């Protein structure tokens, strides 16, 4: 049986919210402020109090495609038909998360982040850390648990964190004043999965620690990130082209951006 | 398929010197350049004729060959045997475009089968109506020294053929010009399709 | 609120309406399947 | 089961898989293009839509769907089994219980999808780029999916023709081998050989035709044949052969087409290939037929129509062949009347018993 | 059925689909051409007519139309059968019931359509360039298409002289 390399299958797509759409594009209409109701005064107008202005946000469902050439000790068909199922769960994570515009969903790190507390409609909410290298000095996990309580009662009933491995371990490098593992306290524990009450998805697509990166994202992904797709997958097993090469072709469509601005927020390592 | 010539030899590059030493000419004559026009014809003349019996080059001038559909799936075998360093798989198109490609072919050097074999599984395809010629520079050696020797006297005992008979006059030896080609014939048993 | 609705499309794509008579419907057709066709015709007639 | 998860993830869950390639090109090449194959198939297929069975159920499958018989269902069942080693059976149901449609899938276009646990949750009707992804999970499990034996599969069958896919592929092209030596051969009767004076000369477009004239004319057809033919200086006269004559692979085709019936599991006899005579005299190849290939291949699909049909229905019901009132089994029916007739000891409701008769 | 209805569209809905391309062309040289193809053909197509049947309906089939008797009749449909896959029977009612007429429609100029939901919805019978398009889309259907086995095509039968050809 030929092997191959195993690479990361956590993939933001069992928390965020997979819709069938059928159409060239899925189209989510999301109000953007409130109703603006006051209370009544007993002798005055009373009139035209405000509505909500809605807001049609556009998944535009884009296409992946690969192309390998095949150019009967294991069987290709199912072999690559096994790798090419595992590349198209795998680079449409890179998209979920860190995607641009063009021609491919627009990852959740691409939405014109604005500092929460000056939070408005049409951005994503950071926390800043600190000191720019890394976490605070002086108290860390702070930031973490200030990015967990400043987001909303609502959306944190099921919310998880969304990082790599390399900024877990960064978590879980985090020790008091006597060096204790404020997270997994042993070297016996392991991963917890529960980091604040909330579970953790290692997603590797996100950023590391950087001078200004967002490597950790927490939020209700059921309600702020629709990926919206087609379940099937493409088979054209082409016996043309070229003879030396079959030259498969399999093609998933999907895209995706931010629904609800609210449910994301993400911890800026800066000041 | 149709392999031409980009550059010929130089003609410097042939021992029309040494050429002359062979012949038994003369030794100190005050004229000694008679026959410099007439020399290098018939060692053009006994190259291209072991270029064609045997397949090989002699002098490494640099070949084009522009051919549109591959013979075999991957292998594509050069017809020009001692070869080094391909330059330019170039692709033209239909009409016009010619866009050079590293394309991940490689080349498997030797003597008998100068491939250009591909390393994808598949060289890289052929716009339809278009075709793909190849730069490469095939031969021993530069210089007439860098031959092998007993293929440079073969021309030395045909051009001193012609130069000794000028027309078709008929006229056995151990090595002769024929037994000093045979180890440089290409020895194919092939008819089949593959 | 002008996302909120959208239009209704017709059932078919429609096209402009072009004639059909084409002379195929007065001359005589042949099942054939070949390269070529040749009818055999009488230029002039035997002397009497 | 308990293994059938592990099956599961190494082919992909929620992917379909589709086995064999070349299916479809087996079709064209060894069941529409030789008689053997073609034979072979149509004399099976034949002879089990032919059998009754015994069970209500049976009433769908006497008229299964509109213009689609009880007996032509069968031929399309059978005739993708031997084809493509894959059976399928979509049934369409308005009504809750008993779905009054039975619609034979062929199984070129149609793949199976792993699942969870091993067993198969989808199935993937794909014509042109249109796929339908029918669902297993539940309970009435809408397609039954019959599999011949496949050792080394684990989700299709393995289809006589590709097992016998050499065979065929030599009584193709051996029959190939004759048509295009009869379109593609110059065997001239001889050869005016005219050299000349030189070893080469020509002879004049007035000679020529005098010389066709002379050929035309009085030495050529069957009226002329053995004019004595006088040849001056120069003229000569070569008769050339065809020293094959006939028999262009005659025995490697008469060799593989036995080969062909051999995985089809028809007798040399009833197909009609000629052979040595390995039954005897009919009595015994259409018995040994209908208990070799028919009666074994009908049991096992009527097995899978009494689970499947079951699943709609309430109550199970079985489904067997008769192995009564099939006519090809008489040699096995008087021998076994006379075998009980003739044993005087035993009383008259004790043979009715051994015989299958309701006793009196 | 349910695969029937996606099978259609990619073929064509609405437009004819013919099928074999040399079955005018196997006849000629497989039936009117050799012997052996000739007799194996009349053999079974003068047998078929001679077995009788078990069923009022049987007085049509006795007695389909003017002359073409019954024997005839499954001459010409069995020897459409065996040539080209293919049966057809245009049924004639000026009555509501039990149609007095029955003709074994050569299957050289029938084709099919396959329709909205795979199941056919015509039938055109095309000599020269002139058609008829019968229609599928009622109860009585007025042509039974009797189909040989074919794997491969939904719409026609095999033809055994295709598989010796």
């Amino acid at each position: 049986t030929i092997r191959g390399v195993l690479r990361s299958t956590a993939s933001l797509r069992q928390i965020a919210s997979v819709v069938n759409v059928e159409a060239t594009s899925f189209d989510v209409l999301v109000d953007k402020t409130d109703m603006g109701s006051g209370w009544a005064s007993e002798t005055a107008a009373l009139s035209e109090t405000a509505t909500p202005q809605i807001d049609r946000i556009t998944i535009p469902l884009h296409e992946l495609a690969a192309m390998p050439k095949a150019s009967s000790a294991f069987d290709i068909e199912t072999w690559l038909a096994n790798r090419i199922a595992d590349k198209f769960a795998r680079a449409e994570a890179a998209a979920f998360i860190s995607g641009d515009g063009v021609d491919k969903p627009t990852g959740f790190l691409t939405k014109t982040k604005v500092a929460n507390g000056a939070w408005a409609w049409g951005s994503l909410g950071y926390v800043a850390t600190g000191a720019a290298g890394d976490f605070a000095a002086v108290n860390a996990s702070d930031a973490v648990v200030d990015l967990v309580y400043a987001l909303g009662a609502e959306y944190r009933a099921n919310a998880s964190f969304v990082m790599n491995s390399k900024t877990a371990g960064a978590v879980r490098k985090m020790k008091d004043a006597d060096g204790r593992f404020l997270w997994a306290d042993s070297l016996a524990a392991g991963e917890p999965a529960r980091l604040m009450g909330y579970p953790v998805l290692i997603a590797e697509d996100m950023p590391d620690i950087a001078a200004n990166a967002y490597a950790i994202a927490f939020g209700d992904f059921g309600n702020g990130y629709t990926i919206a797709e087609r379940p099937d997958l493409r088979v054209l097993r082409d016996p043309f082209s070229a003879k030396p090469h079959v030259l498969f072709y399999a093609s998933k469509r999907v895209g995706g951006d931010v629904s609800d601005f609210a449910a994301i927020k993400l911890l800026k390592f800066a000041a | 398929m149709m392999l031409n010539e980009v550059t010929a030899v130089p003609g410097t590059a042939l021992p029309v010197a040494e050429f002359r030493d062979h012949l038994r000419l003369g030794t100190g004559f005050a004229d000694l350049g008679a026959e410099d026009a007439a020399l290098l014809s018939y060692l053009r003349a006994a190259i291209a004729a072991i270029e064609g019996r045997t397949a090989k080059a002699l002098i490494s001038r640099g070949f084009r060959l522009a051919l549109t559909a591959w013979r075999w799936g991957d292998m594509q075998t050069l017809p020009i045997a001692p070869v080094a360093t391909v330059t330019a798989l170039r692709l033209v198109d239909a009409a016009g475009v010619e866009t050079p490609v590293a394309a991940g072919w490689r080349l498997v050097p030797d003597m008998a089968r100068p491939r250009i074999e591909a390393l994808g599984a598949m060289l890289p395809m052929i716009p339809t109506g278009g075709r793909v010629e190849i730069d490469f520079t095939a031969g021993f050696g530069a210089s007439w020294s860098a031959l092998p020797v007993d293929l440079a006297q073969a021309v030395f005992l045909l051009a001193a053929q012609y130069y000794e008979l000028r027309h078709d006059g008929a006229a056995a030896m151990p090595f002769g010009v024929m037994a000093l080609i045979e180890r440089w014939r290409t020895v194919r048993v092939l008819g089949g399709r593959p | 609120g002008g996302y909120l609705v959208d239009p209704q499309t017709s059932e078919t794509i429609r096209g402009v309406l072009r004639s059909t008579a084409s002379l195929r419907q007065i001359a005589s057709v042949v099942n054939v399947e070949a390269t070529s066709f040749d009818v055999l015709v009488d230029k002039t007639d035997m002397g009497s | 089961s308990v293994t059938g998860r592990i099956v599961a993830m190494a082919s992909g869950a929620g992917r379909p898989v589709w086995g064999p390639r070349d299916t479809v090109s087996l079709m064209r090449t060894g069941f529409a293009g030789n008689p053997v194959g073609f034979r072979s198939v149509k004399l099976i297929a034949e002879a089990t839509a032919a059998v009754p069975l015994i069970c209500p159920v049976l009433d769908l499958l006497r008229r299964p769907n509109a213009g689609q018989g009880r007996a032509e269902l069968f031929e399309a069942l059978i005739g993708q089994i031997l084809l493509s080693g894959n059976g399928y059976l979509e049934a369409v149901c308005p009504e809750p219980g008993v779905p009054r449609e039975l619609h034979v899938l062929r199984s070129d276009r149609m793949a199976v999808v792993p699942g969870a646990d091993g067993w198969p949750v989808g199935y993937d009707y794909t014509v042109g780029g249109r796929k339908h992804r029918f669902d297993m999970t539940g309970h009435p499990d809408p397609i039954c999916h019959i599999k011949s034996f496949h050792p080394t599969d684990d989700h299709y069958g393995l289809s006589p023709m590709q097992a016998a896919a050499v065979a065929l592929d030599v009584h193709n092209a051996a029959s190939a081998w004759s048509k295009a030596l009869l379109d593609n051969a110059a065997r001239p009767s001889g050869a005016i050989i005219y050299k000349g004076a030189d070893g080469q000369g020509v002879l004049a477009p007035e000679q020529y035709e005098r010389l066709i004239f002379e050929m035309e004319t009085h030495h050529q057809g069957a009226r002329n044949a053995g004019r004595p033919m006088l040849l001056e200086g120069g003229l000569d006269w070569k008769p050339m052969g065809f020293s094959p004559s006939d028999m262009e692979f005659h025995e490697t085709k008469a060799a593989a087409a036995r080969e062909i019936a051999l995985a089809f599991g028809v007798p040399p006899m009833l197909i009609g290939i000629p052979g040595d005579a390995t039954y005897a005299n009919y009595a015994e190849a259409n018995r040994a037929f209908y208990r070799l290939t028919v009666l074994p291949l009908l049991t096992r699909v009527s097995a899978a129509l009494a689970w499947w049909l079951s699943g709609y229905l309430g109550a199970q019901i079985e489904l067997k062949p008769d192995l009564d009132q099939v006519p090809a089994l008489a040699v096995e029916r008087d021998q076994l009347w006379a075998r009980i007739g003739a044993a005087g000891f035993l009383s008259n409701s004790e043979k009715r018993v051994l015989l299958g008769l309701p006793p009196t």
